[PDB]
């Protein structure tokens, strides 16, 4: 079928079979709060993360997810939870993974990837290469455990000298710093600065995750989940994130 | 070609590949080295999850780029 439908939506056939079966759907919703909250049924924990987790970063959209976003902020989850599906090649039902769901997303966020920038430092027994990154690349960061400890020093090795290297941030300009773990959940103390986090518990083949912002934590299925500064953390975001460095 | 993969707890791997090949060809080869299961990755390129029926000519994969691996979760 025609692809100025396939292109507006951002969706391949197969994806758009479900976006289409996923339209049937009713979500129904409440406030917490200032969030706004989906009801937890089949699995949709990492739906409902996502999406309070935008609202506590403030994110706007672009494209068709524009209106679909302010549908769901007005009461109608519909559009833009059937794209959340569509865009994981999930049905509903599923369990998934928000940090996948969220890096879908950040593609059609209405936010500032032309002039995001990080400035970064690699040291090894090669020597020092300084490098930048732009964009959206800029802005979704995958990190061993999600705060800015762990972001602003990475360590690896080099395939070239064979010797431990060393990554590190020395500049960052951002509209927005998402950070994602990339081995699972990683128990450590949130940053101050983050205005958004997500928790995963039990196992990462069977799971169930949940927002904390605001001091708060909020679980679409465990109305009482307390908050917990230090958790099993995937996600943390900041808002307009911005630091230049010193190293000596 | 070769890529660069930075895998679950960040070490730096090397694959050799070629444009043509899968996402699923490229965690088959990340499987080899690390012994990952293909259905626990997630394979991402400059902030963009990369897909298994797709190769590495449709994302724009050139060489010496640097792929990150990540755990999959599935949760509800
Ligand atoms: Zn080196």
């Amino acid at each position: 079928t025609d692809k100025s439908i396939l292109e507006y939506y951002g969706l391949d056939a197969q994806k758009y079979v479900i976006y289409l079966q996923t339209l049937a759907q009713k979500w129904n919703v409440q406030y917490r709060d200032n969030f706004l909250i989906l009801e937890w049924r089949d699995g949709n924990s990492w739906i409902s993360s996502a999406i309070v987790l935008l609202q506590a970063a403030k994110i706007r959209f672009k494209g068709f997810l524009t209106e679909a976003w302010a549908k769901l902020l007005g009461g109608d989850p519909t559009d833009f939870v059937a794209w959340c599906y569509a865009s994981c090649t999930a049905k509903v039902g599923d369990f998934s993974d928000a940090n996948w769901l969220l890096a879908n997303l950040a593609e059609h966020f209405d936010a500032d990837y032309t002039n995001a920038f990080l400035k970064k430092r690699v040291s090894c027994n090669c020597g020092i290469k300084s490098y930048e990154l732009r964009g959206l690349e800029a802005c979704i960061q995958p990190v061993r455990a999600t705060n800015l400890l762990h972001f602003k020093t990475q360590y690896s090795n080099c395939p070239t000298c064979g010797a431990n290297n060393t990554d590190e941030v020395i500049e960052a300009s951002l509209p927005y710093l998402l950070l994602f773990a990339t081995d699972g959940p990683a128990t450590v103390d949130c940053d101050e600065d983050a205005v958004g986090t997500v928790v995963f518990v039990g196992s990462t083949n069977s799971g169930h995750c949940y927002t904390q912002a605001a001091g708060q934590a909020f679980d679409n299925l465990a109305k009482d989940r307390k908050f917990g500064k230090k958790s099993p953390y995937i996600t943390a975001m900041y808002t307009r994130f911005a630091f230049k460095n010193e190293t000596s | 070609m070769q890529i660069f993969v930075k895998t679950l707890t960040g070490k730096t791997i090397t694959l050799e590949v070629e444009p043509s090949d899968t996402i699923e060809n490229v965690k088959a080869k990340i499987q080899d080295k690390e012994g990952i299961p293909p259905d626990q990755q997630r394979l991402i390129f400059a902030g963009k999850q990369l897909e298994d029926g797709r190769t590495l000519s449709d994302y724009n994969i050139q060489k010496e780029s640097t792929l990150h691996l990540v755990l999959r979760l599935r949760g509800g």
